[PDB]
């Protein structure tokens, strides 16, 4: 028996969303990662209802979404992760109602493991060099720059992976035109799992760790 | 004859190969059906390292690819596929 | 750091194997969607609640000698 | 006779390994400047780490026939 | 082929003649121009005039 | 003495040549501190305080001369010892080590890394040494190679980040007394590099307060120099600091001294180029003077104003752009004829930038820009200026797309036909560029005739080796398209005159141009020039020059692709035996062309041969299937497919099988690849049943060769193995039995190369049948025989799913044998990195012990 699949109705779960001027103009746009499918919605004020423009079956797992419009940019480049380390920075193109992978970079293997990045995506709105990190001591720093034609040139990954330190959440704070500070709720699970007694559960709580990925140092330093 | 590799953070640098070592993959070492292009780390294209073969370690004549039997196995998602070991290190003849 | 983290070797203890088992089985829970929208229906909690619970359980689950 | 010496009649198809093997016959080599300009091609300059080794190489290289031609050595001021 | 080859040769000769004529015309044009330019005669030292 | 001082001692037009690429032996070049391992330099017995740091320099030699880990250990140790080594002696020993000319590329990188580590360790201690690195890193930042300048900038940034901004300010400020222009430029670049890393606004106020005075022209020039250097080093990071820098740079736009005005114009142009294309808000702060002083300054002032306007125009808006262009044309179009090169190149760049801008439409360019550009620029007056010949050609190619190709195709048919070959080369280059940019739409009848006449005159009057005409002839022929048929005899006579000339380079260029324009002319449905082309093609078959032979072979291949049998002039029964010995040549390009020629010979009709001749050709080409050049390896496989399809399955299969025993294992495997070519050239049952009978022979290295051939067969057959995989399962199972030590790697390789090829196509049954036998072979102590099974397991994990592989490998994950877990844990690791989260829903339910919580109860819900 040979079976063939058909999606008689796409998913209806808004597991993620990100707001931004994605079409380029001042028109707001909200992207919803509904799991396998990614959709874009425009909140039409003339009618009140939100119109979902595109429902692209992504064939992956969008662990996180974090849009970013560059310094002096009309549209915004959505950063997406999947089951594999293939990080996709794509920008919407209203020419024919279709997306476009502006840059598909390879980070790690497939499978959302603890050491394979692709879980959390922390953008720096007051700067560049977005962090793309996993749950267990895996975090790369993609430096974004503008070419002569304002191209979104992705730099080399400046890995600042910790040692047996779990990551709760990661967000990039807007610095005052200085090196972008990136805070994360990190917890050292290595120093606790190496004692016979049992008191390691206490006295070891989460901690805010902020790294500065200055271009001068060319690496994310705490 | 167990060759070692760099296996560092795969940057945004494309791969290369020599006039004789251009067909086979940097890891699979096969000439059958190249699937994807290989890459390198930041310490693989730096000054003298500009445009060097990933297998022959000399002049580059093409782009380093992976074998279809090595890209389907997720082998390309590892670190820098540069063929470097204790013998094939930076201070080599 | 990332040499072979995720699995032991020839004389890996059963506890140290189950610890990695749970520590890499929750990442498929905090990241995957069907196995995260399914646990929030059984426990009857929100996504953030169950995710924070699973994250806090990654300290030393499976029964820690701490 | 100074430390740096200029050599003429240099070929256009030569690598650094052959120049290093030619320079290592008399002693060590400290610096070598090859011309990539079309107005400065065919000539180069070489300086050694020792003054006595450079003075010996300037005498040993004067008149060395190679590739059915002759080389011209000059002492820079 | 004893007639086709001859025809080809003739064609080639004609082409050559045409080329020559074109060259002559070009030369004539150049001569005419040399009658008066042209941006300002020898506009090279005018913009320079020292420095 | 240093490398930068030595490079200053060399004149311009030269490049520094690097050296070619239980510690190792010593070297006489490291005799500065090579007395530790060579002499009795006892720093701990009798020596000054902390003299062992000098031996650390010898340890630095261990970082240079030694092993990679032994070299990195020195840096890892010095990282935790720089604070207890003394800043003074440490700097005095580290700076001269890299200052010497013997600092190689890798040596320079190692020294830069060491200095960066020392600065990161000695942060405040680097302040007193600021006068040292500033005198050392300054020349290295102004080196010729980009790597040297990058290393110098990195060292300067590290030294700046080591101390505070006040130290860098107090160091670079009094260094402005260097009256030498080179020293002043070096100090300006050093300050710019220090500001690019220590914060642009962190040093902006100090620089603006120290440079806004009126001491002399030195400081006023150095301010703009540092501004331009910072804008060039930062790049796209001048967006926020654009107006902040323009506020201090606007003091030179109306400066009294012409030098300060030129420096301000250069800085403004650099800032506009760095912050381009968008963001011209700050540019409006000096946009009015930039648009006014175009026809106001004199000489250098007007030149700098035009250079700045050329960069400010494309970044400007659409409304004010036309006004700025009209205001600049008063001094641009009037002074189009440049007395020197600095004005001509600047005017060409400004014209190119204006043409790139969307403000001035094509109408304004054709009205006020086309006639002046054609009169003062479009001429043969630059037949020898290489830079001018490139700049004018680029500007014309950029402006042709906007002003229409027909507007220039009917106006540049004279520079190429001119007798001056020097300007004719540039004219042909520009014509080819315009034809490649626009295409063939804007081509008038008279314009097309004039272009054809000019191209013919240039090709005929090719007194020198001008490849521009050779590259443009093919482009013109492609632009002709269907119009090349009416223009057939002109190009035909041209090619005949260029081919019968009997000149080596002339014949090579003619063959190249014929091969480029072969499909356009021969495929015009003529059936008249085929004989005239084939008679001359096969004539010069024994050309001694290999390049001419390759060109002739390519032309013959193009003719055979455009012509048919027996439409081609050379007979097939004659060209085949004539081309047969040509394939035996050792020439790279000649053999590469001959392979494709032999392949295309059997393309359309393909019979045109005796079977023995085709068999001999295949036997000869079988040795070239593994050549060094990949092009020959691809052409051999591309030709052997058609050769085997034309000859026959059974004959080629029998020939390949008989060839397995001969040609001992130095080039034997390629023959096996040829068998795979049959599988790639014919159906799977063309080599399967014939090769199956080759296993009935009881020979050891006969079945071994059969397995080695089936390996490459299933590795190159692709997705065709799913159609026939159950009939080849027993053949691999019988070979996978306990037969020998070499008949095991072959079966495992066949299985691994067939699983990846039948990935997810619905043939897991036979995969399980083969895995049942492939698993017990895991217990093998042969170091060269484990990899053949390890690769098979790594392929089966990714083509079967861990739900069954881990199911097999679970029973022994804690086996009592110390040498049994060594393989089970290795296989588990190999199956873990692949399908990391895919095997999570594959493990058993580890029951809960009384000492912990082992059961994963968080997955046993019912919802």
């Amino acid at each position: 028996m040979f079976l063939y699949n058909l999606t008689l109705q796409r998913a209806t779960g808004i597991s993620f969303a990100i707001h931004g001027n994605f079409s380029g103009t001042k028109q707001q746009e909200i992207v919803v990662s509904r799991g396998k499918i990614l959709e874009l919605l425009r909140p039409d004020p003339n009618t009140g209802k939100v119109h979902t423009l595109l429902t692209v079956e992504v064939f992956g797992v969008i662990r996180s979404l974090m849009a970013f419009r560059l310094t002096g940019g009309t549209k915004d480049y959505i950063v997406v992760g999947s089951d594999s380390g293939r990080i996709v920075i794509l920008e919407y193109q209203p020419s024919k109602n279709m997306f476009e992978k502006i840059h598909q970079e390879t980070f790690g293997k497939s499978g959302c493991r603890r050491i394979v990045p692709g879980q959390f995506l922390a953008v720096d709105p007051k700067g560049r060099a977005v962090m793309i990190s996993a749950i267990e001591k895996q975090k790369l720093v993609y430096i974004l720059n503008r070419d002569a034609a304002a191209r979104l040139t992705i730099s080399s990954p400046l890995e600042a992976h910790k040692a047996n330190t779990l990551v709760y959440h990661v967000v990039g704070v807007d610095v005052g035109f200085e090196n972008p500070m990136f805070a994360c709720l990190e917890m050292d699970y290595e120093e606790a799992d190496n004692d016979p007694t049992g008191e390691a559960a206490a006295n070891t709580q989460q901690t805010l760790t902020f790294y500065e990925l200055d271009l001068g140092l060319n690496h994310v330093v705490r | 004859p167990d060759l070692i590799f760099c296996r560092k953070q795969a940057g945004v640098a494309i791969g290369r190969l020599c006039e004789k070592c251009d067909g086979k993959c940097v890891i699979c070492d096969s000439y059958v059906r190249p699937c994807t292009l290989v890459r390198i780390c930041d310490e693989c294209n730096y000054g003298s390292y500009q445009g060097r073969c990933v297998i022959c370690g000399g002049p580059g004549v093409s782009d380093a690819y992976y074998c279809k039997e090595c890209t389907i196995q997720e082998k390309d998602r590892d670190g820098c596929p540069k063929i470097v070991n204790l013998g094939s290190s930076k201070t080599d003849l | 750091q990332s040499k072979y983290i995720g699995t032991g070797h020839a004389d890996t203890t059963k506890w140290e194997w189950l610890v990695n088992q749970h520590r890499d089985s929750y990442c498929s829970y905090m990241g995957h969607f069907d196995l995260l929208n399914y646990f929030a229906i059984a426990e009857n909690e929100s996504k953030a609640r169950v995710r924070f619970n699973l994250m806090e359980k990654m300290l030393q689950p499976c029964g820690p000698p701490a | 006779v100074n430390r740096i010496l200029y050599i003429r009649n240099l070929p256009y198809k030569i690598t650094a390994e052959e120049m290093y093997d030619i320079f290592g016959k008399y002693g060590p080599i400290r610096q070598i400047r090859v011309g990539n300009t079309p107005e400065t091609r065919g000539t180069a300059y070489v300086v050694y780490e020792d003054i006595f080794d450079a003075k010996n190489a300037c005498d040993h290289l004067s008149g060395f026939n190679v590739c059915n031609r002759y080389l011209v050595v000059l002492y820079y001021n | 082929k004893d007639a086709g080859n001859f025809d080809q040769n003739k064609l080639e000769e004609e082409m050559r003649k045409r080329k020559e004529r074109v060259e002559k015309w070009r030369e004539e044009q150049r001569k005419k121009a040399m009658e008066n330019i042209g941006e300002l005669k020898k506009e090279i030292e005018e913009m320079k005039q020292g420095k | 003495l240093s490398d930068e001082e030595l490079d200053a001692m060399f004149p311009e037009g030269y490049k520094v040549l690097p050296p070619p690429a239980n510690l190792p032996f010593l070297k006489p070049d490291d005799i500065q501190y090579f007395d530790k391992l060579l002499v009795d330099v006892d720093e701990s017995t009798l020596s000054p305080e902390e003299q062992k740091e000098r031996k650390i320099m010898k340890l630095l030699l261990k970082i240079k001369n030694g092993t990679p880990p032994m070299r990195k250990a020195a840096l890892r140790q010095i990282t935790d010892k720089a604070r207890e080594f003394g800043a003074g002696p440490l700097f005095n020993q580290i700076l001269p080590l890299l200052m010497s000319p013997t600092l190689e590329d890798q040596e320079r990188h190692l020294l830069v890394k060491v200095i960066d580590r020392i600065l990161y360790k000695l942060d405040d201690l680097v302040r007193p040494y600021v006068h040292k690195i500033l005198v050392v890193i300054e020349p290295l930042l102004i080196d010729e190679d980009y790597y040297a300048r990058v290393e110098g900038r990195e060292i300067i940034s590290n030294l700046a980040k080591a101390a505070g901004l006040a130290t860098m300010i107090s160091t670079m400020r009094p260094d402005i007394d260097n009256m030498d222009e080179y020293v002043r430029n070096t100090t300006a670049r050093a300050f710019a590099v220090v500001a690019s890393a220590l914060g642009i606004p962190s040093l902006l106020p100090f620089l603006k307060a120290v440079c806004k005075s009126k001491k002399s022209w030195q400081a006023r020039h150095t301010g703009i120099k540092i501004v331009q250097q910072i804008a060039i080093l930062m790049g796209c990071a001048i967006l926020p600091h654009l107006r902040s820098l323009v506020e201090i740079i606007e003091h030179g736009l109306v400066d009294e001294q012409q030098k300060v005005r030129t420096i301000s114009a250069l800085a403004i142009a650099a800032l506009a180029e760095a912050a381009t294309p968008y963001g011209i808000e700050s540019f409006d702060s000096v946009l009015k003077p930039l648009w006014k002083g175009i026809r106001q300054h004199r000489g250098k002032g007007l030149a700098a104003f035009l250079k700045a306007i050329g960069y400010l125009i494309p970044l400007m808006d659409a409304e004010y752009a036309n006004y700025y262009t009209r205001e600049v044309m008063l001094i641009l179009i009037r002074e189009f004829q440049s007395p020197d090169e600095e004005m001509k190149k600047i005017v060409l760049k400004v014209v190119k930038q204006c043409c790139g801008t969307d403000g001035v439409e094509a109408n304004y360019i054709k009205t006020e820009i086309l006639p002046p550009f054609f009169k003062h620029f479009w001429q043969h007056r630059m037949a020898l200026d290489r830079r001018n010949y490139r700049q004018l050609v680029d500007t014309t190619v950029e402006l042709a797309n906007k002003v229409g190709a027909a507007e220039i195709i009917s106006r540049i048919v004279d520079d190429l036909k001119d007798e001056a070959e020097q300007y004719r080369k540039m004219v042909m280059e520009t014509i080819e560029k315009i034809m490649g940019n626009l295409g063939a739409a804007d081509i008038d009848h008279k314009l097309e005739e004039q272009l054809i006449d000019g191209i013919l005159y240039a090709f005929q009057e090719q007194t020198t080796e001008d490849s521009v005409m050779l590259n443009g002839f093919g482009t013109v022929v492609n632009a002709l398209g269907k119009r090349v048929k009416p223009y057939l005899p002109q190009i035909c006579g041209t090619v005949l005159w260029r081919l019968n000339n009997k000149s080596a380079k002339v014949r090579q260029q003619a063959a190249d141009l014929i091969s480029r324009t072969a499909v356009v002319m021969k495929t015009c449905q003529e059936e008249k020039l085929m004989g005239h082309l084939g008679v001359v093609l096969y004539e010069y078959l024994g050309e001694e020059y290999p390049e001419v032979l390759g060109s002739i072979l390519g032309a013959l291949k193009a003719i055979v692709n455009v012509i048919g049998m027996h439409k081609m002039t050379p007979p097939i029964k004659d060209l085949l035996p004539r081309l047969t010995p040509i394939l035996k040549n050792r020439h790279e390009k000649v053999q590469e062309n001959c392979i494709d020629l032999v392949g295309r010979i059997a393309d359309r009709g393909a019979e045109y041969v005796s079977a023995r001749e085709w068999m001999r050709i295949c036997f000869e080409l079988l040795e070239l299937l593994k050549a060094h050049k990949k092009a020959i390896r691809r052409a051999t496989v591309n030709t052997f497919g058609y050769i085997a399809k034309a000859i026959g399955p059974h004959d080629v299969l029998a020939t390949l099988l008989n060839n397995l025993k001969v040609q001992e294992r130095q080039n034997r495997v390629c023959t096996t690849v040829a068998i795979a070519i049959v599988a790639e050239t014919c159906s799977p049952f063309t080599v399967l049943p014939a090769l199956m009978n080759e296993y009935r022979v009881p020979e050891l290295n006969v079945q071994n060769g059969v397995l080695k051939s089936l390996s490459f067969l299933f590795e190159y057959i692709g997705e065709m193995g799913k159609d026939y995989i159950y009939a080849v399962t027993p053949l691999l199972e019988d070979a996978l039995m306990d037969r020998d030590l070499v008949h095991r790697q072959t079966a495992s390789a066949v299985v691994q190369h067939m699983s990846l090829g039948v990935y997810g196509f619905g043939c897991e049954d036979s995969l399980n049948h083969l895995l049942n036998y492939v698993w017990p072979n895991v217990f093998e102590t042969s170091p060269h025989v484990i990899q053949a099974v390890m690769g098979a397991l790594e392929g089966l994990r990714v083509a079967i799913g861990p739900c069954r592989m881990l199911q097999y490998c679970l029973q022994g994950l804690f086996h009592p044998a110390r040498k049994v877990r060594d393989v089970y844990w290795k296989i588990y690791n190999s199956i873990y990195i692949g399908s990391q989260d895919a095997l999570i829903a594959h493990y058993p339910r580890i029951y809960n012990d009384d000492k912990n919580t082992y059961i994963r109860y968080e997955l046993d819900y019912i919802l």
